[PDB]
């Protein structure tokens, strides 16, 4: 069920960043208007730039926190289909790399990561081979569904807020500022 | 009527009115006088009248409510206050009371109030059930407050000098220390103009300590907010009261969560009058100074602060340095760590003449993170770093220099960053 | 109802609970006044009541009974001890006693205590039979008190670096000397935190001498353990007054074989203090200081150590350096060889915002094979003897980049071996 803890955690964070980009769009529109007003509301402006600057930052944590938690969820799926394939067609695959594979079943800790390394290798031009004459692939039919509702590949939207990187003395200071943000919010 | 509305009128048109209704000799008399004896005779024509002024609790229970257009000169004017309603209505010191009014009674020299329907600039049953100001846990200064007015005046670049070397914060404790003939008196000025051109909402209020009255009567014709002050011929006891006066005027305004600022000159004399006021402890320290003498001074300087639920009081006071007298140096030492916002000015930058004589590499604001947003503190890191190896005289030179050009502080960050 | 979950709740609860138990106002007054109301309508309600506290013993058996919440204030809340009762259980300053407390009767304003039935969190039988902490035979400390947080954290990195700088044991006697604006703070949070994430079972308690509110309320609102603070509003003797509470409370509770850890912000405030509260001897020293008046805050810095019998007290005092006031460096002078244990921050890191901000080649600990093991010794010692060359500013940023790629100090210490 790890799986299904993958996906429903990863739509969570879809959700959240959705959210967060949504009060971020809205405080943005309501300080753009603001501007556009002629009353000098300074003191609010300055706050409202704040509000702003620390949504920006919290927008960008969440989109890395969705990023973070589909790879998990792409990983976890990975593992589990390679898996079963593999303890499918293991014997065949054994017998396709005898050499290196017997080796490492009993010699030296470097031999052995050498033969590791030719069986990586072998399997690299293996799968450019495959790849380049190019026929088209399909998931596997639950984690096709599943992966079809979480998409390939993460939305440009949760990339590009996330191309800016934060110091650790911004880090804790944002949120710091984010705490504060929460309580005033509780006022 | 209202007693502010004839107490502030002018002695000119205060004659007029009392010859015009005719009343036989009003010239040789003060402004309490003239107002006493006027509001007695239209206390016993029989108009209903009203009041207004602040309470205040003498040793023995007894009250006074004075008013703040008289720089709190206490007065027959000043409103009767009996123990009864000081007790029925839990009042107590800074509350602002309005109402009922009576004339005195035979044998009582001071105007009684017959009740109270508008206390704190709210409704009285309200105002009972509040918090006390002590019973509020503080916090650092997190609401910006921009001196900058953006008018493109010509004194306006001062004020935009200070949003370059130290923050305003909402709530803030701050010094700013100066030697004589520095233009501690035109930077006040500024602070308060901006003050009330930027933020009308804050309540702003200036106090002096026992200046010279010229600059006093420029401040009553200068400053949109109130300003109480007291020139030197008063003792030191009318300074320390009117100081306590203040001080409890503004911490119950932030009771009701108002954001109160309070601007200070200054601080080593009130610190001096305490000391001449408070009786010695036996402990007389360097410089001729009690040990207990400064603890009052503390109290009223510590009093700022910024509070969970709302309201704030914002202090900014003027500290006396280089002025010959040592115990001067002594306050002004053990006053070193107190404030968040600390502003340095010198005699240095003054006799170049040029304006403001602003210290900009020892002056600074700590805990500026919270005030305002990241990048503007990487553009006035940039700057500080830019101007900070070379000299002061020079670095106030160039600063106007590549100021005046501009028109705004962000201008003047973009105009550094593209060269 | 316990006083002391009443006196966590905050004061709207209070004003709260004081309506629905028909008690008027109650609004407009202190956190004492309204808690001794409510605990007066609450015995005049007739069930039982019990308290605890921390003991004082005046100069005549006069024994009160304060409390940490309000940092040790004497207020109406503290609970009064008979002599009577000093003799019968042989109590003494610093006692933790919680059991049954009274309501007065006429004459007096102060609980009572009907009985004990806790002393110093144990039997009040067994509290009597200890030794006092001035007969236990000290000695080096032996257990080292790592800092290092192990969560994989930001901030940690500067407990890190502590590992690396100058090693933490139990009994250590230590002095931060920092200059204004080095990050004493929150280094002294980052210490606080580590305490109580790795060390549980440790008593932690943190002291602060003259501070701002607004940090005493960032204090208290984020360390596990209780903290006691006195702002510069109160006076001098208020000062020594919780410098010796928190030390006699020390004292107290190591003598039970407890492990006892106190946090000084800072031993310079507390020597001012004691300066300017200890009558002149008659022989004054340079920055006008008192020969005999640093007397006593050796004592508070010299408990600290390790106990043969058991428990142990760990003393981490902040000093003041390049304040521009001589007191400063004259007491730095009277307390530089008496600490086992120093940190050396420089402005010249904090200048360019690396932080920690640490002067690694001047701080160090003494003696440390006794704390820590030797294959991780000659590792320090190697990294010390590449680090000794280059200056601060570059040892400090060579020191956080290398520890920022690895994870954990035995990863770094790994990375720098390997390479
Ligand atoms: N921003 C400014 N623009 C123009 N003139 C200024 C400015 N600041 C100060 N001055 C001049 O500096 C001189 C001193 O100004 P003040 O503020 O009165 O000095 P001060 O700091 O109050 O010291 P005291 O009160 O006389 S001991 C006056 O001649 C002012 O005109
Ligand atoms: N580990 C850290 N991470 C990030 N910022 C830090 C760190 N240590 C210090 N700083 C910064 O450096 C400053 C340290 O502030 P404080 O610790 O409050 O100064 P201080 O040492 O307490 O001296 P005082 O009491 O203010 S005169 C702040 O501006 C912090 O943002
Ligand atoms: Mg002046
Ligand atoms: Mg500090």
């Amino acid at each position: 069920t790890a799986l299904q803890q993958a996906f429903d955690t990863c739509q969570n964070n879809k959700a959240a960043w959705l959210q967060r980009k949504n009060e971020l769009a809205a405080a943005e529109q309501e300080y753009l208007r603001l501007l556009s007003g002629e009353g000098r509301n300074v003191s609010r402006l300055d706050e409202l730039r704040n509000i702003i600057e620390v949504r920006k930052w919290q927008v960008n944590q969440a989109a890395g926190r969705y990023i973070r938690s589909h790879e998990a969820v792409q990983h976890i799926s990975i593992r589990d289909r390679l898996n079963d394939f593999m303890q499918q067609h293991g014997t065949a695959l054994a017998a396709a790399l005898a050499p290196e594979l017997m080796g490492y079943s009993e010699l030296t800790a470097i031999a052995r990561n050498c033969a590791i390394q030719r069986a990586t290798d072998a399997l690299r031009e293996a799968l450019l081979s495959w790849l380049a004459k190019g026929e088209k692939i399909n998931y596997s039919a639950q984690d096709s569904d599943i992966l079809t509702t979480i998409g390939f590949r993460p939305d440009v939207a949760s990339v590009d807020d996330s191309r800016e990187k934060f110091t650790p003395a911004q880090n804790m200071i944002f949120s710091r500022k984010s705490a504060q943000l929460a309580s005033r919010q509780s006022v | 009527m209202n007693l502010t509305e004839l107490k502030n009128t002018p002695v000119s048109e205060l004659i007029t009115l009392g010859e015009n209704m005719g009343l036989e000799n009003l010239a040789r008399m003060r402004k309490q006088d003239i107002i006493f004896a006027i509001l007695k005779q239209h206390a016993k024509s029989g108009e209903d009248i009203f009041g207004d002024g602040v309470l205040e609790i003498l040793q023995d229970g007894f009250g006074f409510l004075r008013s703040a257009d008289s720089s709190y000169l206490a007065g027959p004017d000043d409103i009767y206050v009996s123990p009864s309603q000081i007790r029925r209505f839990n009042l107590r010191t800074g509350d602002t009371i309005s109402g009922k009014i009576r004339p005195p009674k035979e044998g009582e020299r001071y105007f009684a109030l017959l009740k109270v329907n508008e206390v704190n600039f709210d409704k009285p049953e309200n105002a009972r059930n509040k918090i006390l100001f002590e019973n509020l846990t503080p916090l650092h200064a997190n609401s910006r407050l921009r001196m900058e007015r953006g008018n493109g005046s010509t004194e306006d670049l001062t004020a935009r000098v200070l949003d370059l070397a130290s923050l305003i914060g909402r709530g803030q404790r701050g010094l700013i220390v100066a030697p004589p003939k520095a233009g501690k008196t035109m930077l006040l000025q500024n602070i308060a103009q901006s003050i009330a051109y930027n933020h009308p909402d804050c309540v702003l209020m200036v106090l002096l300590i026992d200046e010279r009255p010229e600059e006093v009567t420029e401040m009553q014709r200068l400053v949109k907010g109130e300003v109480v002050a007291s020139t030197f011929d008063e003792p030191a006891s009318r300074h320390v009261q009117v100081a306590e006066m203040v001080i409890e005027k503004a911490k119950r305004l932030v009771e009701h969560k108002k954001d109160v600022i309070i601007l200070l000159d200054s601080i080593t004399r009130l610190a001096r009058a305490y000391n001449t006021v408070v009786p010695a402890s036996g402990k007389v320290l360097t410089g001729g100074v009690d040990a207990n003498a400064l603890h009052r001074p503390k109290r009223f300087f510590g009093a700022a602060r910024n509070v969970e639920e709302g309201g704030s009081l914002t202090i900014i006071a003027t500290a006396l340095i280089d002025t010959g007298s040592k115990m001067d140096e002594v306050i002004y030492e053990e006053f070193k760590g107190t404030g968040n916002m600390e502003l340095h000015l010198s005699r240095k930058i003054a006799e170049k003449r040029v304006f403001p004589a602003i210290d900009y590499n020892r002056s600074g604001t700590r805990k500026e993170e919270l005030l305002t947003t990241q990048e503007e503190l990487q553009k006035m890191w940039i700057l500080r770093k830019i101007i900070h190896p070379m000299g002061e005289i020079d670095a106030m030179e160039f600063l106007i220099n590549k100021l005046a050009m501009t028109k705004t502080n962000d201008d003047f960050f973009e105009m550094m960053k593209r060269s």
